[PDB]
């Protein structure tokens, strides 16, 4: 029933969609371009690059060396970590091992720093994004079970209240939203119902608005015509035609000779004299819309809040109450033991730690980006409202504005849920290292082969390529890495995988 | 870091240069004049001029702009 994305699609969207070279960069594309006269050797060396990444000393020196360099954007941190997640999917126990190491080191560097309650709040390191990906991985099957339900319901609800009212195409401001900044200030309209005919031939009724742009109207139709079909296969409103046949003839285009200018106005349904019950035809073949560049705001925000309150609530009651996932239990108890070993007395430091670890690092990301798990494409208008809910959700975990005004008693109510949630996890039966390693093992066995391993490996290789000297030297400094001669191995691997070649 | 000298043969020098910023060695002909140099050697000096900041074209030019080449690798 609930349109949950495949594992690979889910992971790719979660990891690489907000990365450096865009939404279709290298890895979602698998855009590895090498000559086939080099593929044997290239692969042969990439495997040894894998075995190299499986050496602990090499991986740790690699990571430290990279963290050292100033020229290393936040993008670089996140992306790199995600690559490391994909390339080490094979032995996730080893991954978890690395994460344990870097997390211990980060913890100990934070305790005797300035503020240990600031830990996992900067996202300025690799192991934080690693942990993020770890939570994402282990909770896939939890999302596909109970989590996805009220979340999909929430999304679709918000989307409904949004499309129920007018939305401006230019500024992306809607009459119905939770965002005060993305709220539309008062144009008359009407909930129109039009008849659309699809030729591939079938007739389908569609609910729209007369003030909607032609593009928007097309979106609203396509949304109904291709429901059964995944979003990737849907056509854009710029590769589909919309006609109106009154008697025996006019084509509908956002901007045309009939556009009203004075500045150009995007054409709407009430512009083409198109009233309710009309019949349209869908064949697969500056500028202002509504606004020419308070208590009403409070009222609209509150009514919208009242409508979505049920779904927000259901979501939180499933999220913050139930059988808590094993990785959550394991990691929170790990935070417990490592907080006992690191002498941090304050309980709110551990509450802040667990907060930074699970709800912020995982739940908020999904709440703001539903299209990472569901076969949906979301516009800025809905994502903004979901972001308001995400702010609201985060304030329910902080032991300390429109998101502050909107949900008042809510946050207080949910704080009890959060504290009792953490307590429930603490008073929960211990998941040993073995059980956890097993649960990781089933994931590793189930999903590595569908993952884009070679591209990951190659990207990471490019990271070693950029900082070759600092890394080789980092390996020559460390006695274990010069014992294993990891520098020589890295040198050979680099030797094989090169681009520009000349025979002398 | 080692210093080696090789003369041309009836089948050329006997090795293959790869890389751009970090120019190094890929394969050596198993019967050339280098095999009888190791596989995987970074060239840091060529023909007097250090190739630390040299381009691929520059290293190739340096090695090729002369009868015999004498270079300093890093193994």
């Amino acid at each position: 029933g609930i349109p949950t994305l495949d594992y690979k699609t889910y992971t790719d969207r979660v990891f690489f969609l907000p990365s450096k070279d865009g939404d279709k960069d290298v890895m979602i594309t698998g855009k590895l371009d090498i000559p086939e006269s080099r593929r044997p050797i290239v692969e042969q060396a990439l495997y040894q690059f894998s075995n190299l990444l499986n050496s602990k000393s090499f991986l740790i020196n690699f990571i430290h060396t990279l963290e050292n360099q100033r020229e290393f954007s936040a993008r670089a941190k996140v992306y790199f970590a995600s690559l490391l997640t994909v390339a080490l999917h094979g032995k996730l126990e080893y991954y978890t091992d690395i994460m344990r190491t870097l997390f211990l080191e980060l913890m100990e560097q934070y305790v005797v720093a300035k503020n240990p309650k600031l830990m996992l709040r900067r996202s300025e390191t690799v192991v934080e994004r690693m942990l993020s990906n770890w939570m994402s991985i282990c909770l896939y099957q939890y999302l596909k079970d109970s989590a996805g339900e009220p979340l999909y319901k929430l999304f679709k609800a918000i989307k409904h209240q949004v499309e129920k009212g007018p939305v401006d195409a230019v500024q992306k401001k809607a009459k119905y939203t939770l965002n005060d900044t993305g709220l539309l200030g008062d144009v008359e309209y009407a909930p129109l119902t039009v008849s659309v005919i699809v030729q591939d031939i079938d007739a389908i009724p569609v609910k729209v608005l007369n003030c909607d742009t032609i593009s928007q109207v097309k979106e609203k139709i396509i949304d109904q015509v291709y429901r059964t079909q995944p979003c990737s296969c849907w056509p854009k409103p710029d590769s589909v035609v919309l006609e109106w046949r009154p008697g025996s003839t006019q084509i509908l285009s956002d901007l045309d000779l009939t556009s009203q200018r004075e500045w150009k106005r995007i054409n709407t349904l009430m512009h083409y004299n198109v009233r309710d019950g009309a019949t349209l035809i869908l064949s697969k073949v500056r500028v202002w819309h509504l606004v020419r560049p308070t208590e009403i705001y409070l009222t609209r925000l509150l009514s919208v809040k009242g409508t979505l309150q049920q779904f927000v609530d259901n979501f939180f009651q499933s999220v913050l109450a139930h059988a808590v996932p094993p990785a959550v239990k394991y990691f929170f108890d790990f935070l417990d033991e490592q907080a006992e070993k690191h002498d941090i007395r304050d309980e709110d430091t551990i509450h802040i730690w667990k907060t930074n670890s699970l709800p912020l690092r995982f739940w908020v990301n999904i709440l703001k980006n539903p299209h990472f798990i569901f076969d949906v494409h979301v516009h800025e208008v809905v994502d903004a409202s979901l972001s308001v809910i995400a702010q609201t959700f985060m304030d329910a975990c902080t032991r300390t504005p429109s998101n502050k005004l909107l949900y008042a008693k809510e946050i207080s109510t949910y704080k009890k849920m959060v504290e009792d949630y953490y307590k429930g996890i603490r008073q929960m039966v211990q998941v040993s290292d073995q059980d956890m390693n097993t649960h990781l093992a089933e994931i590793s066995r189930a999903h590595t082969d569908s993952l884009n391993t070679l591209v990951a490996l190659h990207q990471l290789y490019q990271y070693t390529q950029k900082y070759y000297d600092e890394i080789i030297n980092a390996l020559e400094e460390d006695p274990a890495a010069q014992k294993m001669q990891l520098a020589f191995r890295l040198q050979q691997i680099a030797a094989a995988l090169e681009n520009k070649v000349t025979d002398l | 870091q080692r210093c080696v000298i090789i003369q041309k043969d009836q089948h050329g020098f006997g090795f293959t240069v790869s890389g751009d910023r970090i120019v190094l060695v890929q394969s050596v002909r198993p019967g050339g004049a280098a095999m009888k140099v190791k596989e995987g050697d970074r060239i840091i000096k060529v023909n007097g001029t250090m190739v630390t900041n040299s381009s691929h074209l520059e290293v190739v030019k340096l090695i090729k702009s002369g009868a015999y080449v004498a270079l300093t690798l890093l193994g």
